[PDB]
């Protein structure tokens, strides 16, 4: 109310307050102008340390899904390499990536052979594989060509028997053992012990390795000195003791001071033997002692055994960020900018 | 060999099996077959079966008229021929088509029961 | 299926004659066929096995060839006893189709 | 059960019959022509300038190819 | 006069400067918590990004040890496998345990003539089937095994395989096998397959052979030779036989056995009589003896294809549009320093 | 101006500066235009960076975290399941019958248990523990049942009748001029002499052989005396006949037999002493210690095996390398704390300037 | 050193003795029942919608299983 | 073309000659001494504390080594 | 170990008699045992080998059976010469345990 | 065969080995064993050894009293029996338990030196 | 190449004499050499094959040894008919180098 | 065996091949060679070739003077000797160095055409 003494003291008071209002911006604008440098430091940290980093692996770790998938999808060619690295062109028997199951079945049905044999070949699918062969012919970087070879058959369903010969009392012994096949006007004979394969009812042999005989040699089982056939003989006068194990029984040729004993594993000894040839069957007989040599006729059981494991589980963790209320807090600051305009515009009314 | 049964009468409302027995021959491991004949139409294939394994085929134009069975113990086949007419009246043949056996049955004179 | 077409149904020659008979097919079937005879009221008989093999108990004047879709059945020096009906059969893949069937005659 | 055996005291031999057989009289031959798949060579810069799985593994197949064709 | 005129606006700017500081409440607080906002993002790269990525950088780096253990060291990897199964004695020698060139050096190592050495370089595949490898010392850094190769005595003596057939009583020969010209004798091989198979060459053992005089070539004319006991099997009862060779066929047809030669394109060529006869494989492919059909020429099949197609890798790189964003930062960086023009010109008023 | 009673000569002193601070307070709010706008769009700038971690980083990494985690099954599936992985492979190729038994289908120790399982004597069991490699060449494995969770197969092992009966291999040679026909393995047996006609049914070891019994011949013990008498009246043995000609030589494992005859030139030699001798017409024996090479006709033989050399295939180990992650946070956050200081020392003038209400 | 040999000028033969032997007269059989371990199938979306290492490798074992069981009758 | 054959009706035999041969009369033996390469054990902390490809694969080689050396006496 | 228990220590029969003797075990040992004789001041002798085999030079009236944990030793037609001490021995896995030992007598 | 030495006197403060020699027999590849007997206690197993390879076992209740050695050259076993008393005074038997040799020694009469 | 050095060019002995001749080499060549004769206006003849083997039709008084880089050619009981020129030849790896060549004489 | 041609005259401005034919011998699978001789210089190796495969070697000091060819059909070698002088005038020998054939040619007396 004292126009000179009043009306300017508070004006002096707001003078430095307005100077502090411009000393405000020193506190205000500097810390945010260097905060601009702070986010550029974070802009510089994603510049070289994040984005050049991750994409290098994105082609580097993508190489193994070529590498495993080179060995995943192309697996059938990968096995067939390594046998001809070792088996050297001739491979036996034919494997199952060399020739899988279905193209066996088609190539059986391809050939100009009767259904009477074709159904039999489909039956013994495993044995014919042991008589099949393959030879590498042409092998290049995009070319892989090899000759598949399969056998063909002449006769079907002629009967057979394996011999087991034993010395008979002077005291002689036999000569002839092997397989026997009914043939056209003839008896096929196989001198070698294992040209023929093993199956419960069937055998499969070669023809370039066989002997041919007349059917009168079935009468060699009665007479020795047959005028019908020179039944082959192995001479002796000095005795020799022998026993021959068959697949379904046993023959003994015990003699003299040799002690011979048939036995059972649950009934003990069933019997002993005299001087001379005798036959026993495998159902009650399992072990036979000849001299000090114990023989077995029935095969020996063992036990079972287990190698055990348990499955495994994959684990990771996903990714996450709590953005929304954070961005709503940004929206809270976004509110503060525009309601500051109410402080701006109302205070800026005073020009008029 | 083989042996086949005698004549037959079909019937609207009937299905019947026919007997063909393996007459003294190694049987369990070889095929069988069937073929029908009508004069003015000639021979007509029916189907083929294998015994003791049960491979069964069909002429698809004929497939629904009949069904194929067999005995492996007494070596006797059977074919259940459903209700047909006189246009299917024919003589029917049990026949094996082996290299070991090209054999043929005794025929089966079939007409309609009337 | 595969259709089989024969040339004709009847014949006319003299006795002691050589006759060439061929039926054809639609597709190569890899030699899996056979030929037959047939007599009236009597069972048929298989003659040429795998399109090559004369079966057991069959006279030597009976010949056959062919490899593709076409197959020749050539009979030589006929007699009065051989006047039967004759036909083929598809024998490679099911279904099995016949030939047209051919009755053999002379002088007509 | 149809397989059995017998014995001959006349000769001290044996026969184990009940079988039935077939014998090889020929051959049936054919040709198989399997091909392979492969990849291209990527153009990128990776992490290490040493790891050459695209090359040092792929030529190892081609190291086998030069070996086997010299077995003729 | 105008006392209330120069005071009312002074009252008006009083709250305007008061609201100016009340604007700083709106100004300073939202940026002060924005400092907390970037620290949340500083806290999110603190634990959830930088500890994450480098764990795989040693974890996924382990497989480029694992595959590269099996990539570069592959030659030792196969040779582990056979002695796991072939158990010490390995036959024939593979091509990772002996990679081709160290055959060629070890051929040229041995004190043997060039006359044999060039022949061994020729049949590179057959000699591999007669070679052997035996494991001797196998440790964690040691892998020592014995490579074994055959040595040869004779070169280029002629040979022939026999095929006997029963000739008409109606007897039968015995002796079959291979025949080698020897110094003062004839080498003979009783066993069927001691000798290896090649179109012009055979390669057999010497501790498994028989020795014969050269007069046994005259066994093909005379049977009861005073020069040599040509061997024989007795018979009076006839037996029918046919023997398939590699380059033809021999028949011994007789009696009521029906025997027929044939061709797959010409049908039957002929049939046979009672007695021995020879046919060649060029016109003849199939021969029926009794009910037994034989084949002389091998049977063709077809070709078959297993087909695939190559595969393609794909990814996507990384990217960011930084520059105009940083220019927008530079736009704000402009705004800080031109604010100084609002600062300093307003701050002239002290003097 | 001049304003009477309202500080007449002082209106340029009083209200002139009031006009000067008027635009200064106006420019103060016009500074807020410079102030508030650049930070309000800086809010948009961090949201751009919030949007870049939104889709381009955070959804990226976890896709590989499933995708790379597949090969830590696939490499691992072929790692600890390895024993089943080999035994798949042989029955793919050896077709049911596998010989000899490998060492993943029977990993050593379960031979040692199954040796000790069987009701056979310790006298053989210790011998089977000795020759562990040969019995493996006589064992067999046959696939019985094979399914997706089932893998069952038959392991088969031989059993033995006799132990420790002596043996010798023969080497016969033509003598003047006849030759023998009888050669093979020989075994002492109960009242009998076992004979093996086939050349290689028996396995090879320095002191031990192991043969089959269903493939043998039985002989009386008097056939040891075919070596002195040819035409034994007790029991003579078989020979092949020739008249007065063949030259021959037979190589043994531990020496050599010659049957040099006629005009054939025969020479024993040494690789360091040269030729030791030559031979006459007739049978003769040489030992392998001084003799290494023998020429018969033009055929040079070797008795001692031939040495070669050693050869090396060499490599060197490899080293893994990477780099860790890092950030200099603390003084960066202290600079943030320096700005956090600036926010709170802003309050110094704030309360002081706003004191002026009272 | 205990293995030696001799010679027979009477027949031009040889004997290399010093050995001792054993002969096979039977069989001992047994049963082995090894099992396996495996994995589960993960339910998450990866980078590529083509790479099926969980499936296209695992069935390749099952492609082998159907093969070998068709070698038994 | 230089390989041919003939026939003998006198004995019902055959001769397929045209060949030329060689026979084994010795041995040539030598020694191969291949070595291997390997790695070190890294010192880092990875993602999972279970996956041990550095160890559980490397010992599997050494599991083979103890097997094979027990096939010698 | 595995313990072995015999039935008794002494016997009483007539001469020419058949005597069945059994010792038992705690666990199945897969036929790996043997039986013996013993004479005073004299060495023992092995009789039944692998619980099955009569050894060489041992008379034929001496029998034995058993497969499980229980094993029968059956002697037939005794004489005055066979009056010895008799016992078993575990023979399958170490340690090796004996039977109780049994002296054979008559008429008492 | 075998041969075993004569009597022995044990002593508090002594350990001694006993000689058993293979009397003319293929020796290097077969076991040996030992068993002791006391009357009123019967037979008692001791142990078993293999020569020229050195497989040594023990009865664990007896294991500390003794040690097992052998000569493979002169085919002679040894067993160092430490300082015992009269309760271990027994007759001791060198014995092989082969299918080829079930043999037994001559016994070893052992008491205390007094 | 590899150089070969002989001791001298001429000889002087009596008849019926034993002469030892050696040429040497620079490096071990693993026994792959041979020796020869030579007559004036006449073709040479190979004598010692693989440094060990006397060839066919060559008299028995002609011997040779050596294994390393040094190889002895020892001739025994000379005659007037054997007075030829004599030399060696490297025969293991190409190129092939000769010995110095040595003419044999007596009494001078 | 072998047979070699007669004398030759070299010429400044000429190259000429010489004929050596395999006289009745298994030829296609064995080496050949050549060696020259000058007195006062002795024997001098030239080279070696294999027929019907074409393995050709050279003395590198001599390699540019000549080239090696052969006939495998009429079994005849050839060597194109280029324009030389009297210091290379020598007698030249077709020679095989086999264990089966140590043979030597008839020589080739060569001087300069003058
Ligand atoms: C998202 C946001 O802030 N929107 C506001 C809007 O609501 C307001 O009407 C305008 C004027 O004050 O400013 C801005
Ligand atoms: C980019 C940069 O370093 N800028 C600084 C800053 O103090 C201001 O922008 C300029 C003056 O105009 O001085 C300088
Ligand atoms: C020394 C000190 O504590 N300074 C300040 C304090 O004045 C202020 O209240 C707080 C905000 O929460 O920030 C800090
Ligand atoms: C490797 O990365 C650098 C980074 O700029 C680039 O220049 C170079 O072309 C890259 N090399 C390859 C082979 O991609
Ligand atoms: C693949 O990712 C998309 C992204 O949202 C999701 O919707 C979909 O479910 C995912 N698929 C699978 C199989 O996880
Ligand atoms: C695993 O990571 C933690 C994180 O701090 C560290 O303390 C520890 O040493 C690490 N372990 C290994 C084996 O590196």
């Amino acid at each position: 109310v004292s126009k000179v003494l009043h009306l300017e003291g508070e004006v002096n008071k707001i003078k430095s307050a307005l100077l502090s209002t411009n000393k405000a911006v020193v506190s205000l604008s500097n810390g945010v102008s260097v905060l601009t440098s702070k986010v550029l430091d974070l802009k510089n940290y994603i510049d070289k340390q994040l984005l050049p980093i991750v994409n290098k692996q994105s082609c580097s770790i993508s190489n193994i899904e070529t590498v495993i998938e080179f060995q995943q999808k192309n697996n059938r060619l990968l096995e067939i390499t390594r046998e001809f690295s070792v088996n050297a062109g001739v491979t036996t028997p034919v494997s199952t990536y060399m020739l899988t199951n279905s193209e066996l079945l088609s190539l059986i049905n391809d050939m100009p052979i009767t259904n009477d044999q074709k159904k039999l070949m489909s039956n013994n699918v495993q044995i014919v594989r042991q008589q099949s062969y393959s030879i590498m012919s042409i092998i290049k970087e995009e070319v892989l060509a090899y000759v598949v070879q399969l056998p063909l058959y002449g006769v079907i369903d002629t009967p057979c028997w394996k011999l087991h010969t034993s010395p008979l009392c002077i005291c002689l012994t036999r000569t002839d053992r092997g397989w026997y096949c009914d043939n056209a006007g003839s008896v096929s004979f196989f001198p070698q012990a294992e040209t023929c394969k093993v199956q419960s009812n069937r055998v499969f042999c070669d023809t370039m390795n066989s002997l041919t005989l007349p059917s009168e040699v079935n009468l060699c089982n009665v007479d020795i000195f047959n005028p019908k056939y020179d039944c082959k003989i192995m001479t002796s006068k000095t005795d020799v003791s022998s026993s021959v194990i068959t697949s379904l029984g046993a023959i003994v040729s015990c003699y003299g001071k040799t002690k011979c004993t048939a036995s059972n594993k649950n009934r003990g000894i069933i019997k002993t033997f005299s001087n001379g040839c005798d036959y026993v069957s495998n159902k009650g007989v399992d072990t036979v002692s000849v001299g000090n040599t114990l023989y077995y006729v029935n095969k020996q059981e063992g036990k079972s055994l287990y190698v055990k494991g348990e499955p495994i589980i994959n684990f990771y963790d996903p990714l996450v960020f709590p953005s929304d209320e954070f961005d709503a807090s940004i929206s809270q600051v976004n509110e503060k900018i525009n309601q500051s305009l109410a402080f701006i515009r109302k205070s800026d009314e005073l020009l008029h | 060999q083989l042996q086949q049964s005698g004549p037959e009468l079909v019937k609207p409302g009937a299905s019947v099996k026919i007997s063909c027995k393996a007459s003294g021959y190694a049987f369990s491991n070889s095929w069988m077959s069937w073929v029908k004949q009508r004069p003015g139409k000639g021979l007509e294939w029916i189907g083929r079966l294998f015994p003791a394994d049960g491979d069964i085929t069909y002429n698809g134009h004929f497939k629904d008229k009949a069904a194929l069975t067999a005995d492996k113990s007494s070596n006797t086949a059977y074919i259940q021929l459903s209700s047909l007419t006189s246009e299917d009246s024919a003589v029917y043949f049990c026949a094996r088509m082996d290299n070991s056996e090209v054999f043929w049955g005794q025929g089966t004179l079939v007409t309609v029961s009337a | 299926d595969i259709l089989l077409t024969q040339s004709q149904k009847f014949m006319s020659t003299s006795v002691g004659d050589r006759v060439s008979i061929t039926c054809k097919a639609s597709q190569n079937v890899r030699t899996g066929v056979s030929w037959y005879q047939r007599k009236p009221g009597q069972s048929p008989k298989a003659l040429i096995y795998l399109a090559s093999n004369r079966h057991t108990g069959v006279p030597d004047r009976f010949t056959g060839r062919g490899s593709g879709t076409d197959f020749t059945l050539t009979i030589s020096e006929v007699q009065s006893e051989d006047l039967a009906d004759y036909f083929c059969l598809q024998h490679w893949t099911v279904p099995y189709t016949f030939g047209g069937g051919t009755k053999l005659e002379i002088k007509r």
